[PDB]
């Protein structure tokens, strides 16, 4: 059978012997790098596209830096490679990828992270509340997912404020600080990157916002990496992780591995071709009417050993088994509960301190 | 010996790289530079977005760059946006009229010495004023920059207010059905927001539907007036030309003098640290990066070639000025300018589709 040649591309610190366990046959290289910055990953991905006939990219990374989504998107959007940001900042989610984009994340959307943020609010009665947002890309549509939900229920619901701050200045008129003195709610919806966090709750704890009586839940790629606890998160943190605990790297790469050589399959096995990939970054221009998207339909719908890995048109996993996690008084992040098909099941009936 | 502040640049060609260079040591000669001197780094753009997000790190980023320049070639701004917004360096946008830039989510540091083109609905909204044109229909294209427009006219009217808004898809041929909508309105007042290409479907549309002559009046802007828009304009059609607003030259010399300026006030400051020299290896921001956004978005340079500069809360050019145009007997003719707040007509008369209303 035909061989697609599929790079695995892994940052940092990973057990490369355990990762190593159709019409189409998969020629798989383990590729390590070093370097996270926007060259080295650019260099990383056109050197292995030019060396190999690299049909797609299983991308994972150890860091909290939502910036390497970003830059594969465009890498995977330029090139017409599909790319899968399957662990780390590669996965952490990317909200408005480009049109042309074949770049697809293990993670919930934000309007699921959103969702089941609100679950774990009627649970617990916990109807007053207020939004404080970044302008991180997806800020309007987490904003929007809480608005339509609660404008759509029958339930006592009360979005007392919705702040925006403004990261990209300097904090030197403190406006952060006289925007969140604002805040009066018992539970607060945090939405923003882990780097900003770490600031928003330094200064929310120099108003008094951070202990009891004050709950902040944040969505999946502000609590990143659970082995990098920044010191000013508030212990009773709340958070709604991706279970890095039971699927882990291995899987995740195998599963990565399986969509690539399925959607390839697929598409050989319907029009008699796959994309020949490109050989050049640095002929995209000249070259790009002989590219197409084409893979996208089949790289979305890809179901393996019974597993739906199938994706969103918007990049993200369709039905993703969340946990949700408590920062302890030890500092450390604990699971008490888990999102399974559209179902909340917490460890505890009353919410402890 | 004073420390070297590099400033970076994006440029057309050569000829621009050296009216660059010169900008910087003019900014050097008129300065007091004991203590900081500007150093000019530049570059012409790459022929793809890979290449040119590369070429940021390799040539500019490399030199410690403040700031980045960056003009339209003789292909966007993105690549440098991205690559320059990962560090929070602010990118200076020369030329670039696209609203999409306005996106502080997108587009974190950066800032442009040409308005948007949304920014038009400030003169549409003076001339409404001005010829008590108290009712209007809004044809926008259904794209973001016909929504941008949309948006902006509607944040001036809320006196004069838009009867109806009427959105069409980009890369519709008849727009017979969207124009016979706006004909059954008693408004008579039209004002179009398309690119270049939509705008020409919109004018022949019109045209056979009798809408282009007496009792009519179309409101419209730059790209509505350039190239093939104009092949089948209507006459007596008002649109807009931002004065200077192609003339790299000139925005090089503003955009030198405006970093210049904040690059020294920056430095009345303390705790400024350096940008990252290259990108390789190196993940952190920049941390005086959004302190020196803060300086640039504040700055004022009132003896600007293009004028008055300072930036609005999205860092984009206030008090820009154009050129109010009328087609007469298939001429654009100038009747009068838009001087940054005020319309000042000429002693050139306008002649509405047809006659004069
Ligand atoms: C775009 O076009 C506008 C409109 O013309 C210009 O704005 C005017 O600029 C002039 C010149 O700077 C200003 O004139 C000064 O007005 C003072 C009084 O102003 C009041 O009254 C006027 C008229 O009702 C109002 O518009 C205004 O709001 C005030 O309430 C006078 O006291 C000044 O005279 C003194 O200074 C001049 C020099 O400036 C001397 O020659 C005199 O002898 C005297 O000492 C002067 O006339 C005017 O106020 C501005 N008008 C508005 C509406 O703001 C913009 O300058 C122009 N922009 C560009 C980029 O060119
Ligand atoms: C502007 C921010 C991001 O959108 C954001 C972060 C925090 C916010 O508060 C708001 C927005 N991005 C832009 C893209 C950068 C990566 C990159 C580099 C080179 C090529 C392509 C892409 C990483 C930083
Ligand atoms: C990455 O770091 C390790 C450190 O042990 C080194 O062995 C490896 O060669 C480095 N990567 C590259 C591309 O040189
Ligand atoms: C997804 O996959 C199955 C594979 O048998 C296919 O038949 C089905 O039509 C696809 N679904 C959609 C909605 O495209
Ligand atoms: C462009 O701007 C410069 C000012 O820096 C000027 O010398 C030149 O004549 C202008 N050109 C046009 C076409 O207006
Ligand atoms: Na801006």
């Amino acid at each position: 059978p035909p061989s697609i040649g599929i790079a695995v591309i892994l940052v940092g610190t990973s057990d490369e012997v355990a990762i190593k366990d159709l019409s189409v046959v998969p020629r798989v290289e383990l590729v390590a790098m070093n370097e996270t910055d926007p060259k080295s990953i650019i260099t990383r991905i056109c050197d292995l596209m030019s060396d190999r006939k690299i049909q797609g990219v299983v991308f994972a990374d150890d860091t909290d830096q939502e910036a390497i989504a970003q830059i594969l998107d465009f890498i995977s959007a330029q090139t017409l490679t599909p790319i899968l940001g399957i662990h780390g900042g590669s996965s952490m989610i990317m909200a408005d990828k480009d049109e042309s984009s074949m770049f697809f994340q293990f993670g919930p959307s934000i309007e699921q992270q959103a969702s089941v943020m609100l679950n774990i609010m009627e649970e617990y009665d916990w109807y007053i509340f207020s939004i404080v947002t970044t302008y991180f890309p997806g800020y309007q549509d987490f904003v929007n997912k809480i608005r339509s939900t609660i404008e759509n229920s029958f339930v006592g619901w009360e979005l007392e404020e919705v702040l925006l701050l403004d990261m990209s200045l300097d904090d030197g008129d403190s406006k952060i600080q006289n925007q969140l003195k604002k805040l009066q709610s018992p539970i607060i919806l945090l939405y923003c990157t882990k780097e900003e966090a770490t600031y928003i709750f330094e200064v929310a704890n120099s108003v008094g916002l951070t202990g009891y009586g004050y709950t902040w839940i944040v969505p999946s790629l502000v609590a990143g990496d659970t082995d990098t606890v920044p010191a000013e998160f508030p212990t009773g943190l709340i958070s709604v992780s991706y279970d890095e605990w039971d699927y882990g790297l291995p899987a995740r790469v195998r599963d990565g591995i399986a969509i690539i050589t399925t959607a390839a399959s697929d598409m050989l096995s319907e029009h008699s071709f796959i994309p020949e990939p490109k050989s050049s970054c640095y002929n995209t221009h000249e070259k790009r009417i002989y590219q197409s998207n084409m893979l996208n339909r089949y790289l979305i719908n890809v179901t393996f050993e019974g597993r739906d890995l199938s994706f969103s048109e918007d990049g993200y996993q369709m039905h993703p088994k969340l946990v949700i996690i408590l920062l302890n008084k030890e500092r450390k992040w604990e699971r008490v509960g888990k999102w399974k098909d559209k179902s909340l099941q917490m460890k505890y009936y009353v919410w402890p301190r | 010996d004073p420390k070297i502040v590099n400033i970076g640049a994006v440029l057309s060609t050569k000829k621009h790289e050296q009216i660059f260079r010169e900008a910087v040591n003019q900014a050097n000669k008129r300065h007091f530079t004991r203590k900081i001197q500007l150093q000019a780094t530049s570059v012409t753009h790459r022929p793809n977005a890979i290449q040119m997000a590369l070429s940021v790190c390799e040539d500019l980023i490399s030199s410690q760059v403040y700031a980045i320049l960056v003009s339209h070639p003789p292909l966007t701004p993105t690549p440098i946006s991205y690559t320059a917004g990962f560090y929070r360096i602010p990118v200076i946008g020369l030329t670039t009229r696209m609203s999409i830039y306005s996106d502080k989510s997108i587009h974190l540091s950066f800032l442009r010495t040409v308005p948007p083109y949304s920014h038009q609905a400030l003169v549409w909204f003076e001339m409404m004023r001005l010829f008590n044109w108290n009712h209007v229909i809004l044809i926008v294209s259904d794209d973001h920059e016909g929504r941008a427009a949309q948006k902006k006219l509607e944040t001036l009217l809320e006196g004069p207010k838009a009867d109806k808004v009427l959105q069409f898809e980009p890369g519709t041929k008849n727009l017979t059905a969207l124009l016979l909508e706006a004909k059954e309105l008693e408004a008579r007042v039209i004002i179009l927001s398309a690119s270049e290409d939509d705008a020409t479907a919109v004018y022949k549309s019109a045209a056979m539907l009798d809408m282009t002559g007496a009792g009519y009046v179309w409101l419209v802007g730059e790209r509505e007036i350039s190239g093939s828009a104009l092949r089948y304009a209507p006459d007596g059609i008002i649109g807009l030309q931002l004065i200077n607003g192609k003339n790299e030259s000139a925005h090089i010399s503003d955009a030198v003098a405006v970093v210049a300026q904040a690059i020294h006030e920056l430095f009345e400051m303390e705790n400024i640290t350096d940008p990252p020299r290259g990108c390789v290896g190196n993940t952190n921001i920049w941390k005086t990066g959004p302190l020196f956004k803060r300086v640039l978005m504040s700055s004022k340079y009132p003896d600007g070639v293009t004028g008055r500069i300072e930036f609005n809360e999205d860092g984009d050019r206030k008090f820009a000025q154009y050129s109010i145009m009328n087609l007469q007997n298939r001429k654009l003719v100038q009747v009068g300018i838009f001087n940054g707040s005020y319309i000042i007509q000429n002693d050139r008369k306008i002649i509405w589709p047809g006659g004069e209303t």
